[PDB]
């Protein structure tokens, strides 16, 4: 019960990988893309393993590759209790925040610690409650009886007892779970209730909790409501390091374990040349989580700077990370994708309509196959079928137009849009 | 105070209950102390603050005074009509139904600050002559308040010259005589009976039936 | 009595049960393409299920985007959420672009709820501590159809001691919010005093405590500010948390997993339901390169929803970018996920159709010869002038007391109004700067 | 009444001045000249007083010293009293605490108005005598006084807060008030014998009060209590568009059941020219909306380049502001209208001028600028005034010329002084030799 309508992510659950780390063809909703997976799956095993840290990757490729998609494959395929940062290569800019500082809250949000400890637990059914106080004084002296199915005992209660058990509704049918260390009171059910077992009984409780999370509490008592609010930024670098020195004597006692999370970032390409260095000295680190990139971008003018360097990245933070790329798919893999996004969303679709769509998928883009299968089974429910026909698909066509169509059709008629200048024909003649 | 109370209308539709104890860090269970709360509330509690309108309108809507002729499509004509008899020196009759709608008639009418006397089978037998009475003899009384069955059948009202119709069930010959109960031997002035009927409702639709069919009786209304 | 200010001569769309639009009708006239298709995204929004679909409406001036965008606004209906939006707006110093455009995601969806509160009222007998005591006070509310004693919380008898109530006055007082509203004292207490401010009200009808369900629609943006930053209260922490940190800040992810949790809890137990909605933004061709690239992985996420775009240019230059030519105003990458709806213009007859609906709509009388003499002036100057000029027509038409309008009154429109062409041609010969 | 009036460039034009018939006379209300603009602004003058139409902006545009501002202020003037006017810089919405949106958001809901209307009742009369009753240890006090007028006179029992009032406020018996109910305070207008006080009429009067308040002032008072904090001390800015929603729907709600009507007022906007590329199109879209008022633009530059592009826009506006605007343009002015100009504003200044000095200061008015000969007049009633006579000589203006210089013939002494003054590149001859 993860929130989940119908995403162009929602289908990929998982890399898909064998033991053997070979992908298969069809796995997991990930169809394609043998090499890009199998080092996914390398990486997996990277974070799997925990041994090694400090390690950037990064993932490029043309559009229509699936590089955020094979991103969100190595997180889904990551599991439960490891700590997953996709962030946006846009959001460290900020103005109460600064990008360097942003991006270090980044890095220590990354990765976690697993802080576990053991309490004591009172479940069982309540007999009847007999308190005793006074008209004037007070000093409240509460007693009551707890039973189970092999133990039947009466327990004398203290004050805080009575607050708690004032302060919440509670009656002799209703039944009670009580807590020694936490002190608060677990009304559970009335004669749900069905209970089992003994009872008093001692269960192990583990909590996990980042690095950014203590950071921003051991800054200040406000941080807290800073880490709620976001009105947090500019933490002092004695937090760090006194906070780095107690993480490792926490590891050297064995009290608290560390998970290594990964450090996803989306759209790298405008990112600004103080967070590449800082990058390039933050990848040295001793926490350093391992990170995944994805340049998006081609070979244009990087921002902060005049010149044009290649890859819209500098070499600097090229040299110390490994790169993976995506190719092109073929004609039977935009089919098989369309056919999984038609068992994602749910839709039956004809061999005629399946054909012609893979037809104007090869023709245009991946994208606008994948939304004229969304709306050919609405154009096929206009007509109380859910058969979807190649009329839809072709009226569909004719309606939903792609780019290069209307690029054409632009380049006609410059007239009647607006130019560079400004001018523009508003009317017809003259 | 008048352009506060008057002009502040909405409210914060969407809130979370006892987040005001957290944002301070005063509540139960925190990092503060015990009585860190304890006086700090005490020195909240004796401290006042001059917005306490602002925040009293801004937290709930209040339903004030003025929402009883605007949520009734016949009370929006109706204070025109009366101010417009009233600056031309006319009495007025009312004839209303059930007694629900007599109340909020004296309270619109206590609104809008006339002289009134209510007649209806709540009342006494001593105080009707007399409230008849008064109302016969030039006073100050505008508006007399009747119903359709107590006292709207026998009656000799002269004084007033204007009859008015809320709702009517019957008419061949039982709102004929509410509106006969004003015109009568004594009046020397012409008699202006008007009649309250809404658009697209079934009152629409009563007489526009009894229109084509030349108003005989009535059975089923349906449209 | 009726303001029309350039709309509310659309009605809608349009369309057939069979999808077919009719060339007159809904106050459009033409355009078969973009209303059928228009109402093709009308369904769309009505499947309940889509989310990242973007679709942008490119075209000239006059032409019918924005008529098209209050054409699916109307065509939704009032129970769909419609966010109007410009892409000059975004531009914000006190946070990021970033905040309000993904903010502005979280403005148009929806999400009604449904809830029951306590309503309790009467008159106040006695304020008096229970018997012994921290101090709360047994409130004694005397209704009309009954009496009852209630027991209350420090802070709202503090909003009671705010309200300056005493013994014999009607008060207001809700359970579940702790609100406090004084009605004014009762009426047995009229004939106390010959002369008071305080308003005499009657005794509340009905029983002490009650209960009702309201169907309230309230959007998840505002759940998330709710969740966001203190809004009001009527104690002092509450209106110093208000008055400490009113300054809107940026919202992290895991609040809105919480948000969305607790709303999927509330899904979960059958009492609300999501329905999406639409963000429209005018001027795509304003933003920036910044926008754009987190456009690119907005439309990416899950909640995103039917998002129309405006972009009125071409293979212009992107904002932010130097060398970067593309079409419309809008890279390539954020254009391949675009769908484009291309806009047909309207002919002589076409544009007399617009005058004259146009006309029949702002209730004016135009003769024949005036409606085509105001038809080769939209087929001459443009149609924003010829619509632009029906009402001073109508004026002249008031001041010569004429119910209609004639030949001379629009030549003397045109004498007393120029129109671009003119005004370049006489902008043209300048003695110094004309 | 008593609007705070001195000389201004703007005083002696008092309403556009225009006939039944919507033609200008030559000479009425201190506008002289441009019948087409009056005629044109007339037109504009109507649109307002009909107010059934809404959303549709215009431009005011010409050469210097033709009176657009001028036109505007005629307009503004004619339009009388209860109808809001917003006169802002173009300049003015860039801020740094507000936004330039917002700002020009916030002009949008200033210039339009919302009429509310309510009644009160009103006791007004003589007192005759105070008799209060309080205890010396317990408290509770018991007011009685008696109210008298010509036609009525009678004793009133007073409540708490009537004393809490009456003692908060020194009354005698003397003295005369006036007590509204609903509001609970006392207002002491006058007193009898040693005040003002000398009555008449009825005891207890209901009159009708209205008061005017925009959607501006509804907004930031609905954003937050401390929003009328912000109104008064200007600490606004940003407001969530929820209260514009729901304010725009109660506003409606409001009209439709006839509680509040709405003034329909005229926003002008001066020197729009310089104006930032986002404000132009958010224009272009607020231009649309329902609660849209009338705009006025003075566009006052030249064609240029557009702040915030690089290309040079014709108009220095873009297209698709000027395409759903009406322009209306203002020409040169004659000889003789210069000398009506300055014979009115020599009127406007209580100036006595003789024919001679109003034909040479006609002609050095023709010759260098409108403004020069609108200062000359000012200053040589002052050289005037040195030799003791109100009379303005013809020598008072030669001094007046030979004294104040022009633009143009310090460009010519600039031009000439070139090595005086410093260059571009910061050079300069400090020196002689
Ligand atoms: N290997 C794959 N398996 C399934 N779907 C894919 C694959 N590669 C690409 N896609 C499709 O591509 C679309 C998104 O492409 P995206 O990852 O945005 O490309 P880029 O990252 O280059 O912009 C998704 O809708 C997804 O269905
Ligand atoms: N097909 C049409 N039928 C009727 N009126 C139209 C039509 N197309 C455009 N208009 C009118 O043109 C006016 C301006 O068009 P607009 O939507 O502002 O163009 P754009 O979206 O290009 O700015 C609108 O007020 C609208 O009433
Ligand atoms: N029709 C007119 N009647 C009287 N005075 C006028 C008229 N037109 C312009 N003026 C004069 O012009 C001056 C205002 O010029 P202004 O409008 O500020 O110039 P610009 O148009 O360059 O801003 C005022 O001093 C006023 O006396
Ligand atoms: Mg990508
Ligand atoms: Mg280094
Ligand atoms: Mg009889
Ligand atoms: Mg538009
Ligand atoms: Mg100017």
């Amino acid at each position: 019960k993860s929130l989940s309508l119908i995403a162009a992510h929602s289908h990929i659950t998982g890399l898909g990988l064998d033991e053997n780390l070979q992908p298969r063809p069809t796995s997991e909703g990930m169809v394609g893309q043998l090499q890009a997976r199998r080092a996914a799956g390398v990486i997996l095993k990277m974070v799997q393993n925990g041994t090694i840290a400090g390690r950037a990757v990064l993932v490029a490729g043309p559009p229509s590759t699936g590089k955020t998609a094979l991103a969100m494959g190595v997180s889904q395929s990551l599991g439960k209790d490891v700590p997953f940062t996709a962030i946006a290569g846009s959001e460290i800019f900020s103005l109460e925040l600064s990008k360097t500082e942003a991006l270090t809250q980044a890095f220590r949000k990354s990765i976690g610690i697993k802080i576990k400890e053991e309490t004591e637990l009172i479940e069982g059914e309540v007999v009847e409650i007999q308190i005793d106080r006074s008209i004037t004084g007070g000093h409240k002296q509460g007693k009551l009886t707890i039973k189970t199915t092999d133990m039947e005992t009466i327990y004398e209660l203290g004050n805080k007892m009575i607050d708690g058990l004032t302060k919440e509704k509670v009656l002799a049918g209703d039944v009670i779970s009580i807590d020694k260390a936490s002190g608060k009171i677990t009304k559970l059910g009335r004669s749900v209730q069905c209970p089992e077992g003994e009872l008093q009984k001692r269960k192990t409780v583990v909590h996990t909790v980042s690095l950014h999370e203590i950071d921003v509490i051991n800054s200040r008592t406000q941080g807290f409501l800073a880490l709620f609010t976001g009105d947090t930024g500019e933490i002092r670098s004695e937090v760090r390091d006194q906070i780095n020195t107690k993480v490792a004597e926490w590891k050297e006692e064995g009290k608290a374990e560390i998970v290594p999370g990964v450090l996803f970032i989306d759209e790298v390409h405008m990112l600004d040349i103080e967070c590449f260095s800082f990058i390039n000295r933050a990848l040295e680190d001793e926490f350093a989580p391992i990170v995944m990139m994805a340049t998006n971008r081609g070979v244009s003018k990087t921002r902060g700077t005049n010149y044009k360097s290649p890859h819209g990245l500098p070499l600097d933070l090229l040299d110390r990370s490994i790169i993976i790329t995506t190719k092109s798919y073929n004609e039977q893999e935009i089919k098989t994708i369309l056919s999984i996004r038609a068992q994602e969303e749910e839709v039956e679709l004809s061999s005629d309509a399946l054909d012609l769509l893979t037809k104007t998928g090869v023709e245009t883009s991946l994208r606008y196959s994948s939304n004229l299968i969304s709306v050919a089974q609405q154009i096929a429910m206009k007509r109380k079928n859910n058969t979807v026909e190649v009329e839809d698909v072709k009226r569909a066509y004719l309606l939903f137009l792609d780019s290069a169509r209307s690029v054409k059709y632009v380049q006609e008629n410059e007239s009647q849009y607006i130019d560079d200048q400004g001018n523009v024909q508003i009317s017809i003649a003259k | 105070r008048k352009i506060i109370d008057t002009f502040a209308v909405l409210t914060p539709s969407a809130v979370s209950l006892d987040m005001r104890k957290l944002a301070l860090g005063l509540n139960d269970d925190s990092s503060v102390g015990e009585n860190t709360r304890l006086k700090v509330m005490q020195n909240c509690f004796e401290v006042s603050n001059p917005l306490h309108q602002l925040q009293t309108k801004l937290t709930i809507a209040f339903p004030d005074k003025s929402l009883l002729q605007y949520d009734c499509g016949k009370l929006q004509k109706l204070a025109i009509l009366l101010q417009q008899l009233k600056d031309n020196g006319h009495r007025a009759l009312i004839f209303t139904q059930m007694t629900k709608v007599l109340d909020v008639l004296e309270q619109f009418l206590n609104y809008h600050g006339y002289l009134y006397m209510r007649l209806d089978g709540a009342t006494k037998i001593e105080d009707r002559q007399i409230l008849t009475e008064r109302f016969n003899t030039d006073s100050r009384i505008t508006v007399f308040i009747l119903s359709s069955r107590s006292g709207g059948l026998g009656i000799n009202l002269t004084g007033a010259d204007t009859v008015i119709f809320y709702d009517s069930d019957w008419n061949p010959a039982m709102d004929k005589q509410c509106q006969d109960r004003c015109h009568r031997i004594g009046q020397t002035r012409d008699v202006h009976i008007y009649r309250f009927v809404s658009e697209h409702t079934i009152e629409s639709n009563i007489l526009k039936k009894a229109n084509q069919k030349r108003q005989l009786d009535n059975v089923v209304i349906q449209e | 009595v009726t303001r029309t200010a350039a709309h509310t001569h659309i009605k809608g769309l349009g369309l057939d049960e069979s999808g077919v639009a009719k060339r007159v009708e809904g106050g459009f006239v033409g355009q078969i393409e973009a209303r059928e298709a228009c109402g093709v995204i009308v369904d769309l929004i009505k499947a309940k299920k889509m989310s990242g679909r973007a679709i942008l409406l490119a075209g000239g001036p006059s032409t019918g985007k924005t008529a098209l965008a209050l054409a699916i606004s109307q065509e939704l209906g009032p129970k769909v959420p419609f966010c109007p939006l410009v892409g000059s707006e975004l531009y914000s110093v006190e946070v990021k672009k970033t905040e309000t455009l993904m903010e502005n995601f979280r403005r148009a969806i929806g999400l009604r709820i449904k809830e029951t509160k306590e309503v309790y009222e009467g008159e106040v007998t006695e304020l008096t501590p229970e018997d012994k005591t921290i101090s709360h006070v047994i409130v004694g509310l005397k209704s009309a159809k009954g009496t009852k004693t209630l027991r209350l919380d420090p802070t709202i008898y503090e909003s009671i001691q705010r309200e300056k109530v005493s013994i014999g006055d009607v008060i207001y007082i809700e359970a579940n919010t702790g609100a406090v509203k004084r009605v004014g004292r009762s009426d047995a207490y009229a004939t106390e005093f010959d002369l008071e401010t305080e308003e005499y009200v009657p005794l509340p009808k009905g029983e002490v405590h009650k209960k009702k369900e309201i169907v309230q629609d309230v959007t998840l943006h505002d759940l998330d500010v709710a969740n966001a930053r203190p809004q009001g209260g009527q104690d002092v922490i509450s209106m110093m948390g208000q008055l400490l940190k009113p300054k809107k800040t940026e919202i992290t992810e895991k609040l809105r997993q919480e948000v969305n949790k607790v709303v999927a809890k509330y899904i979960d137990q059958g009492v609300a339901e999501l329905i999406p909605g639409v963000l429209f933004i005018d001027e795509v061709n304003m933003l920036d390169i910044e926008i754009f690239t987190y456009l690119n992985k907005a439309l990416e996420s899950n909640i995103a929803p039917v998002v129309v775009l405006a972009s009125n240019r071409g293979m212009t230059t992107v904002r932010g970018t130097e060398d970067v030519i593309s079409p419309h105003g809008v890279p390539p990458d954020l254009i391949d996920r675009l769908l484009i709806v291309r806009t047909l213009p309207y002919d002589k007859d076409e544009i007399r159709t617009i005058i004259e609906r146009r006309a029949t709509v702002e209730r004016l009388q135009v003769e024949s010869s005036a409606l085509d003499l105001l038809a080769t002036m939209g087929t001459e100057t443009s149609l924003r002038y010829a619509l632009q000029l029906l009402a001073p027509c109508g004026i002249l038409a008031q001041t010569s007391n004429r119910k209609e309008i004639v030949v001379n009154d629009v030549n003397e429109a045109k004498l007393l109004f120029l129109d671009a062409k003119r005004s370049t041609k006489i902008l043209e010969t300048s003695a110094n700067y004309l």
